[PDB]
């Protein structure tokens, strides 16, 4: 059932058929921007969805703004019909040339003058727009950018409830949270003062505001008569009279100002009913209407609060206080009455890239409109034209500021395709417009029963940002309003229907949802009369097979994309699965990727949708294929050429390669993978290699999570990785002169400069070591008299002063490798450089890293490790046939951590590698009844898959392990239990007891030891504090905090603590004296006073506080 | 370039407020090793090598070149001090150059010329 | 040397602020744009706080190293190490009490 | 309060100021960052405001004017000094860029970024380093393994001195150059110097 | 009255005053939290941090 034409064939232990294929894994990112700009594809998709009014993003934002006009009414402008132009340059050119992938947009502005009645309309330029590439990313200044969606609380009404500690009486609090405007808090207190808190004011009784709105007292009596507390409050208020109530409102909001009826009415209208000052997003108004069940029969057009809404809110509050289960209002249907939950996904909306960009462009457009109206109110009205009126600077400035500094525009991590795909699929919950770490409570970081199918509950950052960052489930989709929907197939009368429907949180709550694993007959009849069911909120209980209303699509509906490719996930613990999912996003693409032996079916789809594999757009026949490029002749007579980037630096230092996997004269079907990017073997994700694992403690080298590796891996380049560094220097003009890159460098030997070329740059392919010169440049010098002996040496040798200094870029500490490529941008060639620069050159250094001690390895089951030792191939334990094991894992860490899934993966991997042949002459055994007919026989080194939550049960593995094929020598190594009798590599005698063996999938994490090693004897120092400091080129000192000081004090150690804080940290002169003393034969001198105390005194004195240290005699002391 | 708002060293960098920009600014003075160790070591090696020069030649260097009293006394000035002419001193200077460039002296002084 | 029996704090009085200070700040100019060097009686003047470069004079009259503790009469600056610039103080004269 | 003031033997006049001091410039550095763009702490801006207000007060007194304007400018100088000593302790804090509050003089002591808490957080030290740890069961209890690439860069003065003394180098400069280049003659001395 | 004083200093001062005829001061032991105890017995330099 491989959807893609040329998928590799890997049988699966699938016992259920998924009625719906996984949607476009990047659909969430692309659809939002497609809606934003507005394209025919989005329009037809919306029309198919049945939306009455298909309205885009740009047109909506600049349509709600129009028609802008002056107060006098003699001027008014409008602009609409936004259309784009073609892109400037291809994505490759923009990324290579440092440009920004964009395309200009035009808007037709119709300028009209009311008095004369004339029209002036023409197209208006509105800057460039950062268009989005097909992979759902923004190319800004040549650097890949991905904007992660954000979770925010949708505007609406929330009826919170709190219980009195003393009165022990329920207190119902109502809160209205508009998108932009005043905040209302109709809260009932023990004193029964049902009031309104407009902008955090005093709790003036609600009746006063209600009558201020023109609501007659008898109307309050009749409408609220069913309410007793509210009736008493109506009878308790003292201030009466519409004018008096309005003046009281005005004084409470703006005291000390002229109190007038007209001013109060105007202020009320401006604060509540005015669209500009107070607005509710379409989603907010829709949610309010649904909650209160008013104005449901017509599309929402007015997006402002109305008196009917306020009175309905007060009625809802009083009814809920009474304990009424439901309420009805004229013109509205019956609706339930209950307190709302903030964490529910029926209340937390998702604002994708479209929403964020729309908000930013709206802010920019409003800022532009302010200036436009100000200019038009003053400029001459006769010869005015919209061209001279519209100002484009603020909008482009706002767009650029958002794309540059906004916390929701992050670098797209590019360790491997999975990491990028997950980043594009992220669900941020922090950043601008949202919660902050400190302010947010710990109750929001927990899981909610509404997360099933929308937000993966396993995948999450391990650091402090736990629970505030998730990921869309596999099947989750974002509805136009922003609420995450999930698929379901509805059961009509106990028979499952093929057709599916998408239900949001509220609809799911109001219905009954079945469980996918529930057995179903081939005719759709529930065999079990009672089936496990999910109810309103975290309630699961058996229900008759008829009351059930909805059913899931697949058991893997509640897992993210990353977590969907952990075999035997159902056996691991939640924390271990979280760790494994997070670590799957840190794998480093090796040189020769190999597809896993055991892995779920998500590998291929994730690889295809990650965008790192080139896929033929149309079916054709390949004419000629080369490493650099491939040309395919389409069936219609048109030829197309795909250019494959090779050895291109990723966003995080790794290399990206694309090797074709097709042969000349092959007919490729449309959608078939043509070449594999990093971490891909024949069009399926491959983050690591298959290693033969033996689970046992071995002489303590694998003690406490350490790992032992055979030297065969190092000498066979099994885990060899390629990393590409990047250095750059620029020649910026100075007031004292212009810097120029030249081969000649002042006072350096020719041997050191033997690698530089005439232009002054290292020649391609020249090995460069630590501290070597990479590009030679000379900077202008002013005037500085030479030191006596330096000047003399200049005179003796004929070496002139050569005032120009040396600032040549040099390879930082701890770098090496070839120089694969050099890129130079010169202002002379008409290239775009930052102001004040003329010559910018960047040199790429490529290093090939082999696995060694300290490098991190980890499987898919969240079991990290470090290479404790790399034994020679002759020392590793070897099977009975002489096959040394490639890695050893400790057995004391498996059961304690409770990730037993790794052992099952090992057993299945061995079965797949050795191949099995289930006996069938007498018939299929009992344990093989449910196995697919094609899975009873396998070839050696076959490919097998176990989909998450639906895969090989234990009985299947037990049966398979007893039917593995023999080796070429005619003997079976592993026994039925899965263990084998190993031979010791050193002693040479067999181990007393059998040991587990099998092929386990092992990745290589990016926490390599090369980057972590850090040392500093003496380097540069800071300026204000004079403490040790320096970029990681020269390395910085460690941080001797306070706990590290208590540990020292507890020892009774006093001289070490005096040193670590004075002589090697802060003393300006003590540091020099000790360095001289060590570089000389004399002893280390006595430390002085830290500069951090002299600074403290010199600052405390500046506060006009006389701080003076004194002796016993009381005499002031000098410091 | 002269019309630009300066950046306040106290604005946070990295956006987590783990440090303000003023923290990460190096100095431009003698480093703990750069000048200190080499300056003192070449001063001691001066006391060792420049002392090897003859007493009259030592004073010649001290005055014309400026070891002790600085103020490099031009051949005319040092000639006024000693009574010698501008031409005679040049031969002795070149002889001193020839003496220094050969042997342990040049070996010691190579490191301070690079 | 390092005998600090006690450390006390007090409320500074007009006289104490002046005694700590070596000079009075008369003008707000911070640096000269053309010479990139401190201005007379500014917020960075050498006359008030100290020389920018060690053993150097503002006008160069006493630029040689062998002038210790000699105030250049031409410009009235001290000839000491630049680290003194981190130590010496100044004081403003409030025209009205605050 | 009054008894605390009576026991002092000083006068309460210290509460009213007539000369505000200025911290040394190195504590508030004006530094030229790469690209020739100037950078400076807000203390300079606050001091500029105070100095300008004081000079304007002196000018008004010299010329003379009705007491209304002089009183307004006196209030101005008082508020400027107030802002200098602390921003936000009273009234609306001052903000030049992006409505960001200028770190006042007293802010160097209070808050998370203050000197007191930063000192409570310790200092950065020299002759130190960090790396991943891997279990080694071949060592005795009183032993540990240091990668040579770290020991060489951490023992640099000792090793360079001993290398000079063995006559492998003629002086300190040559020894430093050789240690940076890591010639084969350095490893023996490095093993010798960490006995 | 009502001010917490350490036992050592209070006892020494009470003995000093009583030896000259002054009447004794009546006090009772009282415990207090670690925070208040630290604040009461510490330097202002250490208290500010
Ligand atoms: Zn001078």
């Amino acid at each position: 059932n491989n959807s893609v034409p040329g998928a590799p064939n890997r049988v699966s232990f699938a016992k259920l058929r998924e009625p719906l294929e996984v949607p476009g894994l990047l659909d969430v990112q692309t659809d939002s921007f497609e809606w934003l700009i507005g394209s025919p594809r989005w329009r037809e998709s919306a029309a198919e969805r049945g939306d009455v009014n298909p309205v885009g993003g740009l047109e909506e934002v600049l349509y709600e703004l129009s028609p802008i006009e002056d107060f006098s009414g003699s001027m008014s402008l409008s602009f609409s019909d936004p259309r784009f132009d073609d892109v400037k340059a291809p994505v490759d050119e923009c990324k290579d040339k440092d440009m920004t992938y964009a395309a200009p947009l035009f808007v037709t502005a119709e300028f009209i003058n009311n008095n004369t009645g004339e029209i002036k309309s023409q197209t208006v330029f509105m800057g460039d727009f950062p268009m989005m590439t097909e992979k759902g990313t923004f190319i800004i200044n040549g650097t890949e950018r991905v904007v992660v969606s954000q979770l925010v609380r949708s505007p609406g009404v929330y009826f919170d409830e709190t219980i009195d500690k003393s009165t022990d009486k329920t207190l119902h609090s109502v809160k209205v949270i508009p998108s932009r405007g005043a905040w209302l808090e109709f809260d009932v207190d023990k004193r029964d003062t049902v009031g309104v808190r407009i902008d955090r004011k005093r709790r003036q009784p609600v009746t006063v505001l209600l009558k201020a709105l023109g609501w007659t007292s008898e109307q309050i009596v009749e409408r609220f008569g069913f309410s007793e507390i509210m009736r008493s409050t109506l009878e308790k208020d003292n201030t009466v009279g519409t004018d008096e109530a309005l003046l009281d409102i005005y004084r409470k909001l703006r005291p000390g100002e002229p109190p007038t009826k007209e001013s109060a009415q105007t202020l009320l209208e401006n604060l509540f009913f005015k669209e500009k000052r107070y607005d509710l997003a379409r989603v907010g108004r829709y949610k309010v209407n649904k909650k209160l069940g008013l104005h449901v029969g017509e599309p929402i057009t007015s997006s402002t609060l109305t008196e009917e809404d306020v009175v309905a809110t007060i009625e809802y509050l009083v009814r809920l206080h009474e304990g009424q289960t439901t309420m009805t209002v004229p013109g509205g249907v019956e609706v339930p009455v209950e307190t709302d939950d903030i964490d529910h996904f029926g209340n937390r909306r998702l604002r994708t890239v479209g929403e964020l960009i729309q908000n930013q462009i709206r802010v920019g457009m409003s800022r532009m409109e302010r200036v436009v109206r100000e200019r038009m109110t003053t400029q001459d009205v006769e010869a005015i034209t919209p061209q001279t009126l519209i100002n484009i600077r603020p909008v482009v400035a706002a767009i650029k500021e958002f794309f540059g500094t906004s916390q929701l525009s992050q670098f797209m991590d590019q360790n491997n395709p999975l990491s990028g795909l997950t980043h594009k699929r992220r669900l941020s919950a922090l950043g601008p417009g949202g919660l902050s770490r400190e302010r947010a409570g710990l109750e929001v970081r927990d899981v909610h029963p509404s997360h099933y199918g929308r937000m993966c509950p396993i995948e999450t950052p391990e650091g402090p940002n736990i629970g505030l960052i998730g990921s869309l489930s596999v099947y989750a989709r974002v509805n136009p309003f922003g609420f995450i929907e999930t698929p379901y197939r509805k059961v009509v009368d106990g028979v499952v229907s093929d057709e599916i429907v998408y239900l949001t949180a509220d609809e799911e709550d109001r219905h009954v949802v079945a469980q996918a694993n529930s057995p179903i007959d081939a005719d759709g009849r529930f065999v079990e009369p009672r089936v496990l069911v999910r109810r309103k909120a975290g309630e699961v209980e058996y229900v008759p097979s008829s009351e059930v209303d909805y059913m899931d699509v697949s058991p893997r509906q509640m897992v993210s994309v990353a977590t969907a490719m952990i075999p035997f996930l159902e056996h691991d613990d939640a924390n271990r699965a979280l760790m494994g999912a997070n670590m799957q996003r840190q794998a480093v693409p090796l040189v020769r990727s190999e597809a896993p032996l055991v892995g779920t079916g998500m590998e291929l789809r994730a690889a295809i949708d990650a965008g790192d594999v080139v896929v033929a757009e149309e079916s054709g026949v390949i004419e000629e294929v080369s490493a650099d490029y491939i040309t395919v002749m389409h069936d219609n007579g048109t030829r197309r050429t795909y250019r494959m980037r090779k050895f291109a630096r990723s966003n995080h230092g790794t290399c990206a390669n694309q090797c074709p996997i097709v042969d000349a004269g092959d007919r490729v079907e449309a959608g078939q993978v043509i070449a594999d990017g990093p971490c891909t073997d024949d069009g399926e994700m491959a983050l690591g290699k298959n290693l033969l694992v033996a689970i046992m403690p071995w002489e303590g080298h694998n003690y406490e999570d350490a790992i032992i590796l055979s030297n065969r891996l190092v000498e066979e380049d099994v885990l060899t990785s390629i990393h590409i560094e990047e250095h750059e220097i620029d020649a910026r003009d100075t007031k004292l002169g212009a810097e120029e890159i030249t081969r000649d460098i002042p006072n350096i030997s020719d041997e050191v400069l033997a690698d530089l070329d005439e232009r002054g740059i290292v020649r391609i392919g020249a090995e460069v070591r630590d501290g070597d010169i990479l590009v030679g440049k000379v900077t202008p010098k002013g005037e500085t008299e030479l030191t006596p002996e330096e000047r003399l040496l200049r005179a003796i040798f004929g070496e002139k002063a050569r005032e120009v200094r040396d600032t040549s870029l040099k390879v930082p500490h701890g770098e090496s490798g070839k120089v694969i490529g050099i890129r130079v941008f010169s202002r002379e060639d008409e290239d775009e450089l930052p102001a004040g620069v003329n010559e910018l050159v960047r040199v790429y250094v490529a290093q090939k890293r082999k696995i060694s001690d300290g490098d991190k390895l980890a499987g898919r089951h969240g079991n990290k490790g470090v290479i404790g030792k790399i034994l020679p191939v002759e020392d590793m334990p070897f099977l009975a046939d002489g096959t040394p094991v490639d890695i050893i894992l400790n057995t004391h860490g498996v059961p304690r951590r409770m990730n037993i899934g790794q052992i099952l993966e090992t057993h299945l991997g061995w079965c797949a590698h050795s191949g099995w042949k289930v006996d069938a002459a007498k018939g299929v055994p009992d344990w093989a009844a449910r196995l697919p007919d094609e899975l009873l026989e396998a070839q050696p080194n076959a490919i097998v898959s176990t989909p998450v939550f639906d895969g090989a049960q234990e009985a299947e593995l037990q049966g398979l392990l007893s039917c593995t094929l023999p080796n070429r020598d005619g003997d079976v190594l592993v026994d039925a239990d899965g263990k084998a009798m190993l031979f010791d590599g050193r002693s040479g005698e067999p181990f007393p007891y059998p040991v587990t063996v099998g092929y386990m999938y092992i990745m290589k994490l990016h926490h390599l030891v090369d980057d972590k090693i850090h040392a500093r004897s003496t380097g540069p120092y800071s300026m204000i504090t004079q403490q040790p400091l320096g970029g990681k080129a020269q390395f910085g000192g460690q941080r001797f905090g306070e706990m590290e000081c208590w540990a020292m004090q507890a020892y009774g150690a006093a001289y070490t603590l005096q040193e670590l804080l004075t002589i090697k940290s802060d003393d300006t002169v003590g540091r020099v004296k000790v360095y001289e003393a060590i570089v000389k034969g004399e002893n280390i001198p006595e430390p002085g006073i830290p500069e951090s105390f002299k600074v403290l005194l010199k600052e405390l004195q500046s506060l006009c506080l006389n701080v003076e240290v004194l002796s016993s005699d009381g005499a002031a002391i000098e410091l | 370039e002269h019309s630009r708002d300066p950046v306040s060293l106290d604005m946070p960098v990295g956006s987590e407020e783990e440090a303000p920009l003023g923290d990460f600014i190096e100095d431009a003075e003698a480093m703990s090793a750069e000048n200190a160790v080499i300056a003192e070591l070449l001063h001691t090696d001066i006391r060792s090598v420049l002392a090897t020069l003859d007493e009259r030649e030592h004073q010649v260097i001290r005055l014309r070149f400026g070891l002790d009293d600085g103020q490099p006394r031009t051949l005319d000035q040092i000639g006024k001090l000693f009574g010698l002419s501008r031409e005679r001193v040049r031969q002795i200077e070149r002889d001193v150059m020839s003496k220094l460039r050969h042997g342990e002296r040049a070996d010691r002084l190579r490191s301070y010329a690079s | 040397v390092n005998f600090f029996d006690e450390l006390r704090i007090g409320l500074a009085t007009a006289e104490d602020i002046r005694q700590w200070s070596y000079g009075e700040v008369k003008k707000p100019e911070t640096i000269n744009y053309r010479t990139l060097k401190p201005e007379k009686d500014g917020l960075f003047c050498e006359k008030i706080f100290g020389p920018t470069r060690d053993w150097e004079c503002y006008c160069g009259k006493y630029k040689r190293v062998r002038f210790k503790g000699i105030i250049c009469e031409r410009c009235g600056v001290e000839v000491t190490r630049a680290k003194v610039r981190r130590e010496r103080m100044g004081h403003i004269e409030l025209a009205a009490p605050v | 309060v009054v008894a605390a003031f009576q026991q002092s033997g000083n006068s309460p006049m210290g509460m009213v100021l007539d000369a505000v001091p200025v911290i040394p410039p190195e504590l508030r550095p004006m530094v030229q960052l790469d690209g020739g763009r100037f950078a400076t702490s807000d203390l300079n801006d606050l001091y500029r405001r105070v100095i300008n207000r004081n000079n304007r007060l002196k000018r008004l007194i010299d010329l003379g004017a009705p007491e209304i304007i002089v009183n307004n400018e006196k209030r101005m100088l008082q508020e400027s000094v107030d802002a200098l000593f602390d921003n936000g302790r009273r009234g609306r804090p001052v903000t030049g860029p992006g409505n960001r509050p200028l770190k006042s003089l007293s802010d160097l002591l209070k808050g998370k970024q203050g000197r007191f808490r930063q000192n409570l957080l310790g200092k950065r030290v020299d002759y130190s380093g960090r790396s991943v740890i891997v279990v080694g069961p071949q060592l005795k209890l009183h032993q540990c393994g240091l990668p040579k690439l770290m020991a060489l860069e951490l023992f640099k003065p000792f090793v360079m001195k001993r290398l000079v003394d063995l006559n492998h180098a003629q002086n300190i400069k040559s020894a430093k150059r050789m240690v940076e280049r890591q010639r084969p003659q350095v490893w023996d001395v490095l093993e010798e110097v960490i006995a | 009255p009502g001010s917490l004083i350490d036992r050592a200093e209070f006892e020494a001062e009470n003995r000093r005053v009583v030896a000259e005829g002054g009447e004794p001061a009546a006090g009772r032991p009282v415990l207090m939290g670690i925070t208040k105890a630290s604040l009461a017995t510490d330097s202002w330099l250490s208290a500010a941090s």
